[PDB]
RNA sequence: GUGGGAGAGGGUGGUGGAAUUCCCGGAGUAGCGGUGAAAUGCGCAGAUACCGGGAGGAACGCCGAUGGCGAAGGCAGCCACCUGGUCCACCCGUGACGCUGAGGCGCGAAAGCGUGGGGAGCAAACCGGAUUAGAUACCCGGGUAGUCCACGCCCUAAACGAUGCGCGCUAGGUCUCUGGGUCUCCUGGGGGCCGAAGCUAACGCGUUAAGCGCGCCGCCUGGGGAGUACGGCCGCAAGGC
């Protein structure tokens, strides 16, 4: 579980606030749509808690993917 | 919603002197603001009733603070009434 | 009568039975198998087996269409589904991916009293 | 009055003139509802996640306004009237919040 | 009071995607479904599997937790509006204005009732298939009320922490949520776990007491008969107290 690390580790300073982001929200997300856990995101209660919310208007926006297919089971 | 300046006004109105904030009248105005307010949107939205334990709430301390009024000074209580309008 | 010759294969595995279909690129149907199409018809439908069965023959059936290569999409937990993918690896069909594109609600409906604890 | 935000996404394959008439239209509302246009930011055409109206492209316009709060999702509702008009989205502005900080 | 904070707290209006069902169209043909195994059932009036479109209703995956909010029942897509409670910092204002609370008033899961809508999925009753010594049931296929909305009732529960509310006092440790600070750490408010003293019949509780105290409310006095009978009050009824 999480074998890799920390998708907040490597990142620049950015606002969680920040729906209209693509680039950089894109990164929590795993190959599915799903929103990372926080192992995965390396976040905190509140950091993470914000996250969701602005994905989740990303989403809304056409942004970013509600869910996604699986490649090479 | 209750703004700065409107609270402001109404706690500036009622005060003993200035300065003062907390004083009985100034509390019992106050409450009487958060009140009206608060049952004007209970008019409608009749179906908040989380909202309508708050109205208790509020009418139960004004309610309490006037009843300290009146046995303390008789006249700054009928002061209070006749400047606010209230019971009835 | 087509000649497509690339295409799509969905394997749709349930526990109860492997249905497979082969499409054209656009993915209307060209040849569907299942356990049912070959011998088996009480639960054997939904053997690994029968899934192997499943895919050579609906693999047979699409090179007789002059199919060549397809791109695996796999609906569904079932035994018998990653053999369905194994059997239409080895089929002679060149498998271009595999994915899964499994429907699952965001709990949407309510489920029948053997699904239900979920939503 | 508060401070808002205005996503509005619109169909891509809009000509010159069609676009700058939604736009106009879109001004026009927003003025006639009480709006200030605070920063304006056209993104333009984006690459959707997902197909918005049978289209994997959206015309993208960001407006920061401030605005009388109960006229707000009449706005809103106001948007939407236009064909045209695929996504519209009013969000309460909010202080940026960092991580690394 | 001023200045900040977190939150599925409540109400109204919008709106988003996944899925299910049904309908239209394309492509395609001999089954699908379902079980321990089957059959009913559905399919040559072309189903299942695949694609595109449409209609409609209901619930919101990941985030999501051993988490948060609420007095309780309970509360989870997203957006806005209306609104309740609460915590912290400053130590500014009032000056005991406090606690509890029989009655009263209000809120109160689900089921249920009334009127009108709505009805995709699920499904009491019912109708079928099977299993069985028999099958009423478990299992399978259908399926009405109901489940959803509005307004009005009903007042219950393992309405559970099986632990009434308030305040003061009595070792710590550890994880956690949310404020503040001279920010390795100290300080405040919550949520957990191990444990001092002590308590307990034991299990266990132990600064979130079941410890040491004070105040006020509710309650108990062997089991069955029985939450029954009678009476009263409430209810449209079921029924409740
Ligand atoms: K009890
Ligand atoms: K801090
Ligand atoms: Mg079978
Ligand atoms: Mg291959
Ligand atoms: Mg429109
Ligand atoms: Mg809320
Ligand atoms: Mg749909
Ligand atoms: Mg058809
Ligand atoms: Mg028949
Ligand atoms: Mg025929
Ligand atoms: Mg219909
Ligand atoms: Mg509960
Ligand atoms: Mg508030
Ligand atoms: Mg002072
Ligand atoms: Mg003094
Ligand atoms: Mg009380
Ligand atoms: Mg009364
Ligand atoms: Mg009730
Ligand atoms: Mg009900
Ligand atoms: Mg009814
Ligand atoms: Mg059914
Ligand atoms: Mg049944
Ligand atoms: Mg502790
Ligand atoms: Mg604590
Ligand atoms: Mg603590
Ligand atoms: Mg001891
Ligand atoms: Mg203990
Ligand atoms: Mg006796
Ligand atoms: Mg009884
Ligand atoms: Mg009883």
């Amino acid at each position: 579980p999480s074998r890799k690390a920390k998708v907040k580790a490597t990142l620049g300073e950015f606002d969680l606030r920040d729906y209209r982001n693509v680039e950089v929200l894109k990164r929590f997300l795993s190959e599915t749509g799903k929103i990372l856990p926080r192992r995965r995101t390396g976040l905190s209660a509140k950091e993470q808690r914000i996250l969701a919310k602005t994905i989740k208007r990303a989403r809304i926006l056409g942004l970013l993917p509600f869910t996604e297919k699986l490649v090479r089971k | 919603p209750i703004t700065k300046e409107e609270k402001q006004k109404v706690i500036q109105e009622f005060a003993r002197f200035p300065g003062d904030t907390g004083s009985t009248e100034v509390q019992v105005a106050l409450l009487t603001l958060r009140i009206n307010r608060l049952s004007e949107h209970l008019k409608v939205h009749k179906k908040d009733h989380h909202s309508h334990r708050g109205l208790l709430m509020m009418v139960g301390q004004r309610r309490r603070l006037l009843r300290y009024l009146q046995r303390e000074d008789p006249e700054r209580y009928r002061a209070l009434i006749e400047k606010l309008g209230i019971r009835g | 009568k087509r000649q497509v010759a690339s295409g799509r294969a969905y394997i749709h595995a349930s526990y109860n039975n492997t249905i497979v279909t082969i499409t054209d690129p656009d993915g209307n149907p060209i040849t569907w198998s299942s356990g049912g199409v070959i011998g088996y018809k009480g639960s054997r439908k939904g053997t690994p087996y029968a899934a192997q069965l499943a895919a050579l023959d609906a693999a047979k059936k699409a090179m007789a269409y002059g199919m060549q290569s397809v791109d695996v999409i796999v609906r569904g937990t079932g035994a018998g589904r990653e053999q369905a993918i194994r059997a239409l690896q080895a089929s002679g069909l060149q498998v271009k991916s595999i994915v899964d594109d499994t429907p699952v609600p965001h709990n949407g409906c309510r489920p029948k009293k053997k699904f239900r604890k979920a939503s | 009055m508060r401070r808002y935000e205005v996503n509005i996404v619109l169909n891509p394959n809009l000509d010159q003139s069609q676009l700058a008439l939604e736009k106009e239209i879109i001004q026009r509302a927003l003025e006639n509802y009480g709006a200030r246009v605070e920063k304006v930011e056209e993104l333009g055409l984006r690459r959707l996640a997902y197909p918005i109206a049978k289209d994997p492209q959206g015309y993208f316009l960001w407006y920061q306004v401030e605005m009388p709060e109960d006229r707000v999702n009449d706005l809103a509702r106001e948007l939407r009237i236009r064909d045209n008009v695929r996504r519209v989205m009013v969000v309460k502005s909010q202080e940026p919040f960092l991580a690394n900080a």
